[PDB]
C-alpha cells in the first residue's frame, strides 16, 4: 500500500559526539563497574550458540 | 390480569422460610430505608413509608387509590 | 487522494487522531489523578476508623 | 520419524584419495558480557549492541558457503535484547515440494 | 532513531538512573510490610502486646523467663 | 492478493474534482516530476485524447499508442524488477513453498532491508526436518547445517531506493514528444457540442486551459455549498 | 449464510480459490500444475520456481479476484441459494405462526376447562382433597 | 533537511559521568537515602506528591466526618422526628402539621 | 458531485441562462496561503461557541435545580419524595 | 511512557516484575506461618489474635496462585515470546493487553488495602460457605479482587486464542500449551463467576442458598469445577517451557511432538471432569466416587508420556556442552520434583487412602512440590533461558551452582517432613498442635528460614 508504514527504514546517523573543552571525549554513565578485590580467576563454559555452533563464554572475577 | 391479581393465602412461616442473617440494605447502603422490608415487598414499604412520614420525613409512593390513577389496569 | 499524504495513519496512534481534542481529553483526566488519590485515601481512613483501629493504644491504656 | 537425509552410495565416492572431513571450528569464539565504552552515548552503544549479535554470525566452509547460527524456534532470531519492533519483514518459512510449472523454465 | 531501537534502551545500554531500581525494591519492601505491620497492630489490639513471649499462653515454670 | 481488502472506488477511477486546475503545466511536467494524482490525470487526459480520435488510431504504432495511454513496454530489466515486487507482495500473506535450493539454483529470499529471517524445513517426505531458523543477510550463500539447502538473499534496491511500480516506470519509461494542447482542443470539439458533453474529462481539462469557468455550465459546476 | 468463513462464506473480501466455470480452460483455469510433465534436463530454471504470481494461473486468479469486484449487473443465484440465505428467517416466521394458530387455541381451551373442572383436560382428576390446578405437563409427572 | 557537525566541543571541562564506582552489598543503604535528601528532583517530587495528595484529602475528610457524625446520631427520619417533637413542645400541641404544610 | 459510479443517463451540461456573477470559490485556485479547501466557501464554526455555552447552561440548570430542591423543599427520601411524599393535607402528625 | 505502553514485550516484563513484587508479600505470609509452627504454643501470633493466622493462610494461598504464579507463567513469559514464537510482530489485541496488567495491579491493591483497613479473618483460599458468608467485610473485598482478576484472565485468554488466526508459522508445543490453557479458562471461568456471585448474594443480598434446605455442597461442586482446571492451567504453561528449554539446550529435536501436543489436549479434557476428588469426604454416592477415582487415575497416562519424552530429550546430549547452566539444572530438577508431586497425587486419588490424608499436611506437601518447587523453578528456568533476549542484569543466577543446590536441598527440607506429618496426623489450617509433632514441624521451619536467606544471595 503506497504511503503505508514502511517495511524497512535506514537508521539516521547518530547525533554529534561531544568533547570537553580540553578535548577529552565526554563519558556517560555506565553500569559496568570494575570491582576492587584480589581475585583474578577466569571461568570458561562451552555454551550453545544455536543448533550447530557454540561459544566459549568466560566469567571474569573483576 | 396483573392489575387485578387475586389475593393469595398468607404464607405460613415454615422450617426454612423467611430466614434472615442481616437487614435488607443493599439497595440503600447509607440511607438504609425499610431495613426490615424486602426489596420489592410493597405492602411492607407502604407501612414503613407511613412511619417515616409520621416522623416528618417525606417518601414517595403508595398514596393514590389504584382506581383513581391512569394506567392502573384495575378499573371496573 | 494522494496516497503519500495520509502518513498520519501510522505516524500517530489512533487514540490521538483528533489532534488537540484527543490530547485535551487525555489531559483533562490527568488533572483528576490527585483528586482521586485524596478520595481513595479517605475511603481507607473511613474503614480504618469504623473498625476502631485508631484506638489500638487507647484501648489498653 | 526424522533420521537425517537419505544418502546414495555414489554420493559418498570422493574425487581424491586424500579427502577427509573438513576440520572447521564451529565455536564462534570467546565471549562475555558486552562491554560498552564510556565515551559512547546512547545511540552509539545501540550500534555496539547490534554488532555483537551471535545470531548474525556464521562459519564459512571451504567452498565459500556459510552455515549460519540456527535455532529450532524464531525466539533466537531477534536482536538481543529484543527491540520494540522485531519482524518488520515477515519471516519466511520455506517448504519444499516436487511440483513445478513450465513458465519457470526456458529452453 | 538508534536510541529507540531497543525497548528500555537506557536500562539495556546500562545508562538508566539507579533511582528506578530503588523504587522497584522499595515497592517490594512495602508489599512485604503488609503482612508484618497488621500482625503487630492486630496483636496489640486484642492483647496489648506487639508480640507474644514464646509459650506465654501456656503454663510456665516459676523460673521461666 | 488474498490479504488485500475490497477495491475502493478510487481503485477504478478518480473524481474529476481531483484533476489539477493548472492543466497547461500538468501536460508539460516530466514524468519524474509528476505525483500520483498528477500522473494519473496526465495519462487519462493524454490517453483518452488519442483513444477518442478514431481516424488516427490505425496509423499509430503500438509504441506510440502505449506511450499515449501511459503503458510501459516490457523488457527483461523492467520485467525482472516487477516480477520480484509481486513475489514480495504475494509472500506477505502466503506460504513460501518451492523447489529444493542448490548452489546452481539457490532459494531466492526477497527483502527490502539487508536481513530477513528464514526457516529451513528440509526436503520432501522423510527429508523434511524440524524448522531451523536463521538470519539471511546480504552477501552470503547460506547453507543449512542439516540438509545442506542453499539460500540467498535478493534485495529490491536501486539507487538509494527500493523497487516500486512507480520507480520502475520512472527509470525505464522515456517521455515522448511533448503533449500538444491543440489535440486536446480538437478532440474536445469532436465529442462536446451544443450542450452535449460525451468527453467530460476533456471538457473540464479544456476549461482549465482557458482559465476556469469559461465553458458553458462550468461556473455552476464549480460552485459548491460546503 | 450468517457466519463468516474464510474458505466458503468469504463475503468480507470476496476471495474465491477458483475461477468461474464460465470461462474456457484456455482463457482461465484453476491453479493446478500437479500434472506437469517432467522437465527436460536441457531446460534451465530462469524464474524462482517459487509458488506465486510467476505462475500464469495464480496471476490470473489474483487479477480476477480484484477485477471481478465491479460488474455491470447482478449475477443472479438460483432459488436454492436464496432459500438457504434466509432459512432461519423463514423458519422463525413459521414458528411464530405455529405459536399463534396451534399452541394458542389449545392453551386457551385448557384454561377454560381448568376453570370448570379445577384441573387441565389432560390431567387425571385428584381425589385427595387438595385444591388447585396441579401439574400442566402430564408426561413429566 | 538539517546539517549537523560530526562532533561538538562543550564549553565546560567537567567529566561528570562515567563508569560506576565499585560498590558493596550495603552500598544502597546510604546511597539511596542520600539521593532522596540531596537530589533536587527527588525531594521536589516527593513534596509535590505529598502536598497535593493531602490537599485533596482535606475536603473529602471534612465532608465524611460531618457525614459520619450525622449518621451515628440516627437515621434521616430520626433527625426529622426530633425536630418534630421539639416543635410540638414549643407549641404545646399534641398534633401539628407536617413540614411545608399549613393548618 | 459524489461517487464516479453515479452518472446522468444523457450527459448534458446546461448553457448558463442567468447572468449571476461567478462565486469567488468557483474560480479560485490553489494558493500558497490556502493549500487545501480553496474550492469550498468559508463558513462560521458555530460548534466552537455553542457547545461550551450550551454545556455550561445545562450544568448550571442541573446543579441549581438540584440545590434548590434539597433546600426549599422539606427533607425526603428522594426528589420525588420531597415533592409528593408529604402526608395528605389535613393529616396532623 | 510507562503505563500507556502497549508493546507486548514491555507488558510481559511488567507481569514478571509485578509477580516478584507480590511474591514478597506471599513469601512474608509464608514465613509468618512456618515461624508460628516452629513449636507448640504461640510464637508471633497471640492466642487472642488467632483470626490473623486464618487470614495469613487465606492470603498466602490466594496471592501465590492468582497474583504470582498465574501472571508469571500465563501472563509474563507468554506475552514476551508467544508473538515471537509465532511469526507475527505483536499481540493481536494490543489495548486489551495493556488493561489486563493494570487490572491485576488494581486488584492487588484492593486486597492488600483490605488487610490494613478491614478486620483480619480468614476462611481459606477455597472460601467454603457458610464460613465465608458469615464473615466480615474483608471477605467482600477478597471477592471483588477475584472477580476483577477473573476479568483479566478471560480477556488475556481471548488474546492468545486470536493467535491461531494470525500465526504465520508452525504451532510449536509451547504455543499449544498456552492455547489449551486459554481454552480451560474460557470454559471454567464463567462457572466460577456464577458461583462467586451466589457467595456475594448470600453475603450482600440476603440470599439463602447456603442455609438449611440449601445444599452447601453445591458450592464445592461449582468451585472445584473451576478449581482443578486452575491447577492444570498453572502447570500446563510450565510444561511448554520445559519442552523448549530441553530441546534448545541439548540441540535435539523434540521427540514425539504430536504425542506431546495430544498429551496436553488429553490432560485438559480429563482435567475438566475430575474435579470431585476434592470432595471425597463429603459423602458422595458410591458410584460417583468410583467414577471420579477411576478418571482421576487416567490423568497419569498422558502426564506420564510427557515425562518420558522429556527424559529422552536430555539423554544422549553432547558431553562437551557445559551442563551447569542454571536454566538446564532447573529444567532437569523439574522432572525429578514433578514426579514426586504427581505420584503423591495418585496416592491421594485413591479415596479410601484420602479419607486419612484429607485436610492434612500431606496434601500441603503434595501441591507445594508441584507448585512451590516445580512451577517456580519452571518460571525461573524460562526467565533464565531468555536472559539475553529480555536483557536484565545485576543478578548472579545464570551460572550459580550454589543457588541451585541450596534451593533444592532446603525446599526439600521444608516439605518432605510434611508428608510424614500427614500420617501422624496433623490437620491443615492449624496454628497449635500436639507436642509430639514438634520435631517434624521444627525441621520444616528451619528449612523455611534457610530458603529466605538464599534468595538474598542472587543480588
Ligand atoms: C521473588 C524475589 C526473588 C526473585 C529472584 C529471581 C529474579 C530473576 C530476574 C527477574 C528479572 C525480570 C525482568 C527484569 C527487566 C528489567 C527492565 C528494567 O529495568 O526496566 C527499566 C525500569 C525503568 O528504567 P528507566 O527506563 O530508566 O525508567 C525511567 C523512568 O520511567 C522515569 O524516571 P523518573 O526518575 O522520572 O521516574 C519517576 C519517579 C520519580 O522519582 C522520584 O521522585 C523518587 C523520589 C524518591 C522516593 C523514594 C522512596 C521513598 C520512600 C520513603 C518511605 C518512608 C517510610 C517511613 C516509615 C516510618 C515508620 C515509623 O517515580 C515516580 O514518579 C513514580 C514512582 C512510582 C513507583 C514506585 C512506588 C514505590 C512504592 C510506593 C509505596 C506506597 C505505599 C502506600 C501504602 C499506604 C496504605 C494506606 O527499571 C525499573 O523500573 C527498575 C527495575 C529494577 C529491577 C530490574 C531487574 C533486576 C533483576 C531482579 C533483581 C531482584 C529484585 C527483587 C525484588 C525486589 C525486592 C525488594
Ligand atoms: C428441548 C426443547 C428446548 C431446546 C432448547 C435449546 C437451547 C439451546 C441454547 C442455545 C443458545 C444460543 C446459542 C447460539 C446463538 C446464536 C444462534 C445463531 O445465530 O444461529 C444461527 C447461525 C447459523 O449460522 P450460518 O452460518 O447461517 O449457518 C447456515 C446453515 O445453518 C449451515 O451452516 P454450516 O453447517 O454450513 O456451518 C456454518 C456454521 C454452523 O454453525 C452454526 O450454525 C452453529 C449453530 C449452533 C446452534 C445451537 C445449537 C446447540 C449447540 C450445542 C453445542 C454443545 C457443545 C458441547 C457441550 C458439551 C457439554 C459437556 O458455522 C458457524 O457459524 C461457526 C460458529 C462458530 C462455532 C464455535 C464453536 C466453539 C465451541 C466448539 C466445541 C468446544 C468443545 C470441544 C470438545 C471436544 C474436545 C476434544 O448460527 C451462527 O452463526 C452462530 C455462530 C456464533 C455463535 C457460536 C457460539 C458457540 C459457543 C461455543 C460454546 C463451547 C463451550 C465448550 C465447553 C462446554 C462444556 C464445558
Ligand atoms: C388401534 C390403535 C391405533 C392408535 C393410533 C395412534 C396414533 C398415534 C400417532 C402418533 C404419530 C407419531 C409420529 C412419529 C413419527 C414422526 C416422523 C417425522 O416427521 O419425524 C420428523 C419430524 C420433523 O423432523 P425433520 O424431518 O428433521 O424436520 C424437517 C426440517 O424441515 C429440516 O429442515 P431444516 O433443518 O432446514 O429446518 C429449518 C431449520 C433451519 O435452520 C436454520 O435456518 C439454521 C439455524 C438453526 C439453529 C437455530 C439457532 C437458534 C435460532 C434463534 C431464533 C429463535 C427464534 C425463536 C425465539 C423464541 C423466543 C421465546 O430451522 C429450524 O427449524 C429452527 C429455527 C426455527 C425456530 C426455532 C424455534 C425454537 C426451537 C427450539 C425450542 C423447541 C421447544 C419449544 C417448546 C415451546 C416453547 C417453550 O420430527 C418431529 O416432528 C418430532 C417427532 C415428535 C414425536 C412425538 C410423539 C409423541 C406424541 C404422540 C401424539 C399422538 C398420541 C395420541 C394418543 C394415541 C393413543 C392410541
Ligand atoms: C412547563 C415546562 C416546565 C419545565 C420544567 C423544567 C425543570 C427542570 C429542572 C432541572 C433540575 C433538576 C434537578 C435534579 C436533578 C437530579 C439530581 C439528583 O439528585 O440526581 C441523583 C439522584 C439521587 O440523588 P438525591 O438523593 O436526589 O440527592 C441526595 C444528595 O446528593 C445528598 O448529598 P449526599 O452527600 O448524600 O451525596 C453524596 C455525595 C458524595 O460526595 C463526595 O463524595 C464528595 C464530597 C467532597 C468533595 C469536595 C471536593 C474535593 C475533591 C473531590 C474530587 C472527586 C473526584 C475524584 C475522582 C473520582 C472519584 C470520586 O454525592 C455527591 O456529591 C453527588 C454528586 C457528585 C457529582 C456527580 C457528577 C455531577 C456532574 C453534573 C454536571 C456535569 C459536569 C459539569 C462540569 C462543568 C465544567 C464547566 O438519583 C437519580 O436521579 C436516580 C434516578 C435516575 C435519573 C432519573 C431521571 C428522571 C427524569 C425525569 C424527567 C421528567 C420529564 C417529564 C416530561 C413531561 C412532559 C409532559
Ligand atoms: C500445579 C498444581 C497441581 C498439579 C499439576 C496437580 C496434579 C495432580 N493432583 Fe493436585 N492439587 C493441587 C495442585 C496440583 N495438583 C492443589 C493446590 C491441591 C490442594 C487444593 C486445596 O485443597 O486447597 C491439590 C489437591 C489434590 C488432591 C486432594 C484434594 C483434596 O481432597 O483436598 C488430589 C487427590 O487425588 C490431587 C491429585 C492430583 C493428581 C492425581 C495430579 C496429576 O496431574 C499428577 C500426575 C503426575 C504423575 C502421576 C507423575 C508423572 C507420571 C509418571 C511419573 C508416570 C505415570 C505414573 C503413574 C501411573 C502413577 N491433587
Ligand atoms: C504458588 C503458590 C504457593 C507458593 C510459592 C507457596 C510457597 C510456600 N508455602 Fe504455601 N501454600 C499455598 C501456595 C503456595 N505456597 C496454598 C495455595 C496453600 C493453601 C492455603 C490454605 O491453607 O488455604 C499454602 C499453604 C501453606 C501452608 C499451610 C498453612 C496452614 O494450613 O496453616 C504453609 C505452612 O508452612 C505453607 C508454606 C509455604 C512456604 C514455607 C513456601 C515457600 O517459602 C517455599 C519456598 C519458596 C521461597 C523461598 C520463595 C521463592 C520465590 C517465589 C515463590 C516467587 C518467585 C516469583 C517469580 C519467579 C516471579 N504454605
Ligand atoms: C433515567 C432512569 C432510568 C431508569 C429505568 C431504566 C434503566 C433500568 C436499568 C436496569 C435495571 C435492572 C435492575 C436489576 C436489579 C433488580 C432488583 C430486584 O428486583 O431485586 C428483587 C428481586 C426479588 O426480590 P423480592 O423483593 O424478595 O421479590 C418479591 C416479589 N414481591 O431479586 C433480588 O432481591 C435480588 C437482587 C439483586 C440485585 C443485583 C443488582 C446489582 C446491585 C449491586 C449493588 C452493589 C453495591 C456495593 C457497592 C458497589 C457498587 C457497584
Ligand atoms: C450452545 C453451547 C451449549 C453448551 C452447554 C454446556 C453445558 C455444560 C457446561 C459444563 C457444566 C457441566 C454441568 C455440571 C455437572 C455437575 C454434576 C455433578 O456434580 O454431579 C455429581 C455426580 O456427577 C457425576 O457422576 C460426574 C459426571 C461428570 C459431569 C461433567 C459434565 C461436564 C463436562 C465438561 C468437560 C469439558 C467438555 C468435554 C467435551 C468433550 C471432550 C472430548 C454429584 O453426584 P452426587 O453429589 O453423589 O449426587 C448424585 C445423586 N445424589
Ligand atoms: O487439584 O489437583
Ligand atoms: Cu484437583
Ligand atoms: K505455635
Ligand atoms: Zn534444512
Amino acid at each position: 500500500r503506497i504511503g503505508g508504514p514502511p517495511v524497512f527504514m535506514q537508521f539516521p546517523p547518530p547525533p554529534p559526539k561531544e568533547y570537553l573543552a580540553d578535548g577529552t571525549p565526554k563519558t556517560y554513565p555506565l553500569h559496568q563497574p570494575v570491582f576492587d578485590h584480589g581475585y583474578t580467576w577466569e571461568h570458561w563454559y562451552m555454551t550453545n550458540a544455536g543448533v550447530f555452533h557454540t561459544v566459549y563464554y568466560g566469567e571474569f572475577a573483576k | 390480569h396483573q392489575g387485578t391479581k387475586p389475593p393469595r393465602p398468607v404464607s405460613l412461616e415454615s422450617r426454612f422460610m423467611n430466614q434472615r442473617r442481616y437487614d435488607f440494605t443493599w439497595m440503600h447502603p447509607q440511607d438504609k430505608f425499610c431495613s426490615e422490608c424486602r426489596p420489592v415487598e410493597l405492602e411492607c414499604k407502604k407501612m414503613c413509608f407511613d412511619r417515616y412520614r409520621s416522623m416528618d420525613y417525606r417518601m414517595y409512593g403508595f398514596q393514590r387509590p389504584r382506581i383513581q390513577t391512569y394506567y392502573s389496569f384495575s378499573t371496573c | 487522494i494522494d496516497p503519500t499524504k495520509n502518513q498520519w495513519r501510522w505516524c500517530v496512534d489512533p487514540a490521538w487522531y483528533g489532534g488537540m481534542r484527543d490530547k485535551a481529553n487525555m489531559d483533562m483526566y490527568r488533572l483528576m489523578v490527585y483528586p482521586f488519590f485524596g478520595y481513595a485515601l479517605l475511603y481507607l481512613h473511613s474503614r480504618f476508623k469504623q473498625n476502631d483501629k485508631y484506638n489500638v493504644f487507647a484501648k489498653w491504656r | 520419524i526424522y533420521e537425517g537425509q537419505t544418502v546414495q552410495e555414489s554420493e559418498l565416492i570422493p574425487q581424491e584419495d586424500d579427502w577427509v572431513i573438513e576440520e572447521t571450528n564451529f565455536c564462534l569464539g570467546r565471549n562475555c558480557y558486552v562491554r560498552f565504552r564510556e565515551e559512547d552515548d546512547l545511540a552509539r552503544r545501540a550500534l555496539h549492541q547490534m554488532d555483537s549479535q551471535l545470531n548474525k554470525m556464521h562459519t564459512r566452509l571451504r567452498d565459500g558457503t556459510v552455515i549460519p547460527y540456527m535455532s529450532f524456534h524464531p525466539d533466537e532470531m531477534v536482536d538481543r535484547p529484543a527491540p520494540i519492533h522485531t519482524f518488520s519483514e515477515k519471516p519466511l518459512l520455506k517448504w519444499t515440494w516436487d511440483e513445478t510449472y513450465e513458465e519457470a523454465y526456458d529452453d | 532513531n538508534l536510541e529507540d531501537h531497543f525497548d528500555l534502551a537506557e536500562y539495556m545500554m546500562k545508562m538508566h538512573n539507579p533511582m528506578s531500581e530503588y523504587l522497584y525494591w522499595i515497592a517490594g519492601f512495602v508489599s512485604g510490610l503488609h503482612g508484618i505491620l497488621p500482625l503487630l497492630h492486630s496483636n496489640y489490639y486484642f492483647s496489648g502486646m506487639f508480640l507474644p513471649r514464646d509459650n506465654d499462653n501456656t503454663q510456665l515454670c516459676d523460673d521461666s523467663w | 492478493y488474498r490479504h488485500w481488502h475490497r477495491m475502493s472506488e478510487d481503485d477504478w477511477a478518480l473524481p474529476l474534482d481531483s484533476m489539477p486546475e493548472d492543466v497547461k503545466t500538468l501536460m508539460a511536467t516530466p514524468q519524474t516530476e509528476r505525483g500520483f494524482v498528477e500522473d494519473y490525470w496526465y495519462n487519462r487526459i493524454r490517453g483518452e485524447a488519442t483513444l477518442l480520435d478514431p481516424e488516427a488510431l490505425p496509423s499509430k504504432s503500438y509504441i506510440a499508442l502505449a506511450r499515449d495511454m501511459g503503458l510501459q513496454i516490457v523488457d527483461e530489466p523492467s520485467s525482472h524488477m516487477m516480477g520480484l515486487i509481486e513475489l514480495y507482495e504475494y509472500l506477505r500473506g502466503a506460504s513460501f513453498v518451492g523447489p529444493f535450493g542448490t548452489i546452481e539454483n539457490p532459494v531466492l529470499v526477497p527483502a527490502v532491508g539487508q536481513e530477513r529471517v528464514v526457516a529451513c524445513t528440509g526436503g520432501v517426505g522423510d527429508e523434511e526436518h524440524f524448522t531451523l531458523w536463521f538470519r539471511c543477510r546480504e552477501g552470503f550463500m547460506y547453507r543449512c547445517g542439516e540438509c545442506d539447502q542453499i539460500f540467498m538473499l535478493v534485495r529490491l534496491y536501486y539507487e538509494d531506493r527500493y523497487w516500486t511500480q512507480t520507480l520502475v516506470r520512472d527509470t525505464f519509461m522515456s517521455d515522448g514528444d511533448m503533449f500538444d494542447l491543440k489535440t486536446l482542443e480538437r478532440v474536445h470539439k469532436m465529442w462536446n457540442k451544443d450542450e452535449m458533453v460525451r468527453w467530460e474529462v476533456g471538457y473540464w481539462a479544456q476549461d482549465y486551459v482557458l482559465g476556469k469557468g469559461v465553458l458553458p455550465g462550468m461556473v455552476e459546476e464549480h460552485t459548491r455549498v460546503n | 449464510k450468517h457466519f463468516f468463513t474464510d474458505g466458503a462464506n468469504d463475503y468480507v473480501t470476496g476471495w474465491e480459490n477458483t475461477p468461474p466455470l464460465k470461462f474456457p480452460a484456455s482463457v482461465m483455469k484453476p491453479c493446478d500444475y500437479s500434472m506437469t510433465k517432467p522437465i527436460p534436463k536441457h531446460w534451465k530454471l530462469r524464474g524462482s520456481g517459487i509458488h506465486g504470481p510467476e505462475n500464469t494461473d495464480l496471476m490470473k486468479l489474483v487479477l480476477w479476484n480484484r477485477l471481478k469486484q465491479k460488474r455491470p449487473q447482478r449475477e443472479v443465484p438460483n432459488i436454492n441459494y436464496l432459500k438457504d440465505s434466509i432459512r432461519l428467517e423463514l423458519s422463525v416466521n413459521w414458528w411464530l405462526m405455529s405459536c399463534i394458530f396451534l399452541w394458542g387455541p389449545w392453551l386457551h381451551w385448557g384454561q377454560e376447562y381448568q376453570k370448570v373442572h379445577e384441573q387441565p383436560p389432560w390431567a387425571m382428576k385428584r381425589i385427595d382433597g387438595l385444591r388447585g390446578e396441579g401439574y400442566f405437563t402430564w408426561f413429566l409427572e | 533537511g538539517r546539517e549537523l557537525p560530526e562532533y561538538v566541543v562543550l564549553p565546560h571541562n567537567q567529566q561528570r559521568y562515567g563508569r560506576d564506582k565499585s560498590y558493596s552489598y550495603f552500598t544502597c543503604l546510604w546511597h539511596f537515602p542520600k539521593m532522596v535528601f540531596t537530589e533536587k528532583w527527588c525531594y521536589t517530587n516527593i513534596m509535590w506528591f505529598v502536598f497535593w495528595t493531602g490537599f485533596w484529602f482535606i475536603p473529602n475528610y471534612i465532608w465524611w466526618e460531618r457525614r459520619y457524625a450525622y449518621q451515628k446520631a440516627g437515621f434521616h427520619w430520626e433527625h426529622t422526628n426530633r425536630k418534630l417533637q421539639a416543635r410540638k413542645e414549643a407549641l404545646g400541641m399534641d398534633k401539628v402539621p407536617a413540614s411545608g404544610m399549613d393548618w | 458531485r459524489g461517487s464516479v459510479f453515479q452518472m446522468p443517463s444523457t450527459p448534458v451540461y446546461p448553457l448558463t441562462t442567468t447572468k449571476k456573477v461567478a462565486p469567488p470559490t468557483a474560480l479560485a485556485k490553489r494558493t500558497p496561503e490556502q493549500p487545501f479547501g480553496w474550492g469550498s466557501p468559508v463558513r462560521e464554526d458555530r460548534a466552537w461557541r455553542v457547545v461550551p455555552r450550551n454545556f455550561i447552561i445545562l450544568v448550571i440548570v442541573y446543579l441549581s435545580g438540584w440545590a434548590a430542591i434539597k433546600t426549599m423543599l422539606p427533607r425526603g427520601g428522594s426528589i420525588l419524595g420531597q415533592i409528593y411524599g408529604g402526608p395528605p393535607k389535613g393529616r396532623l402528625i | 511512557f510507562y503505563i500507556l505502553v502497549n508493546n507486548n514485550k514491555r507488558i510481559g516484563i511488567y507481569y514478571i516484575k509485578l509477580s516478584i513484587i507480590i511474591g514478597i508479600l506471599g513469601i512474608v505470609l509464608s514465613y509468618i506461618i512456618r515461624v508460628e509452627l516452629y513449636n507448640s504454643g504461640n510464637r508471633i501470633i497471640k492466642y487472642d489474635n488467632v483470626n490473623y493466622y486464618n487470614m495469613v493462610i487465606t492470603l498466602h494461598g490466594l496471592l501465590m496462585i492468582f497474583y504470582i504464579i498465574m501472571p508469571g507463567l500465563y501472563g509474563g513469559i507468554p506475552l514476551y515470546i508467544l508473538p515471537i514464537l509465532s511469526v507475527i510482530t505483536d499481540i493481536v489485541l494490543p489495548r486489551i493487553n495493556n488493561i489486563s496488567i493494570i487490572i491485576v495491579l488494581i486488584s492487588y491493591i484492593v486486597v492488600i488495602n483490605s488487610i490494613v483497613i478491614e478486620y483480619n479473618i480468614g476462611t481459606g483460599w477455597t472460601l467454603y460457605p457458610p464460613l465465608s458468608i458469615i464473615g466480615t467485610v474483608i471477605v467482600n473485598m477478597i471477592l471483588y479482587g477475584l472477580i476483577i482478576i477473573g476479568i483479566s484472565s478471560i480477556i488475556s485468554a481471548i488474546n492468545f486464542m486470536n493467535i491461531l488466526i494470525v500465526i504465520d508459522g508452525i504451532i510449536y508445543v509451547y504455543i499449544w500449551s498456552i492455547i489449551i490453557t486459554s481454552v480451560l479458562l474460557i470454559i471454567s471461568l464463567p462457572i466460577l463467576n456464577g458461583i462467586l456471585l451466589m457467595i456475594l448474594s448470600d453475603i450482600y443480598f440476603n440470599s439463602i442458598y447456603f442455609i438449611l434446605n440449601g445444599d452447601v455442597v453445591l458450592y464445592q461442586h461449582l468451585f472445584w469445577y473451576f478449581g482443578h482446571p486452575e491447577v492444570y492451567i498453572l502447570i500446563l504453561p510450565a510444561f511448554g517451557i520445559i519442552s523448549i528449554i530441553l530441546s534448545v539446550l541439548n540441540n535435539k529435536i523434540i521427540f514425539g511432538m504430536k504425542s506431546m501436543i495430544l498429551a496436553i489436549i488429553m490432560i485438559s479434557i480429563l482435567g475438566s471432569i475430575v474435579w470431585a476428588h476434592h470432595i471425597y469426604t463429603v459423602g458422595l454416592e458410591l458410584d460417583t466416587k468410583i467414577y471420579f477415582n477411576n478418571l482421576t487415575l487416567i490423568i497419569s497416562i498422558p502426564t506420564g508420556n510427557k515425562i518420558y519424552n522429556w527424559i529422552i530429550l536430555y539423554i544422549g546430549s553432547y558431553n562437551i556442552l557445559y551442563n551447569g547452566y542454571q536454566s538446564l539444572i532447573f529444567s532437569i530438577m523439574f522432572i525429578i520434583i514433578f514426579i514426586i508431586g504427581g505420584i503423591t497425587g495418585i496416592i491421594i486419588s485413591i479415596d479410601i487412602i484420602d479419607i486419612g490424608l484429607h485436610d492434612t499436611y500431606y496434601i500441603v506437601s503434595h501441591f507445594h512440590y508441584i507448585l512451590s518447587i516445580g512451577a517456580v523453578i519452571s518460571l525461573l528456568a524460562g526467565i533464565l533461558l531468555l536472559k539475553d533476549i529480555i536483557g536484565y542484569y545485576n543478578v548472579i543466577i545464570k551460572i550459580n551452582k550454589y543457588f541451585g543446590l541450596l534451593l533444592f536441598i532446603n525446599i526439600n527440607i521444608i516439605f518432605t517432613p510434611q508428608f510424614i506429618i500427614g500420617f501422624n496426623v496433623m490437620p491443615r489450617r492449624i496454628l497449635e498442635y500436639s507436642d509430639n509433632i514438634i520435631v517434624w514441624n521444627l525441621i520444616s521451619s528451619i528449612g523455611s528460614i534457610s530458603t529466605i536467606l538464599i534468595l538474598l544471595s542472587i543480588f
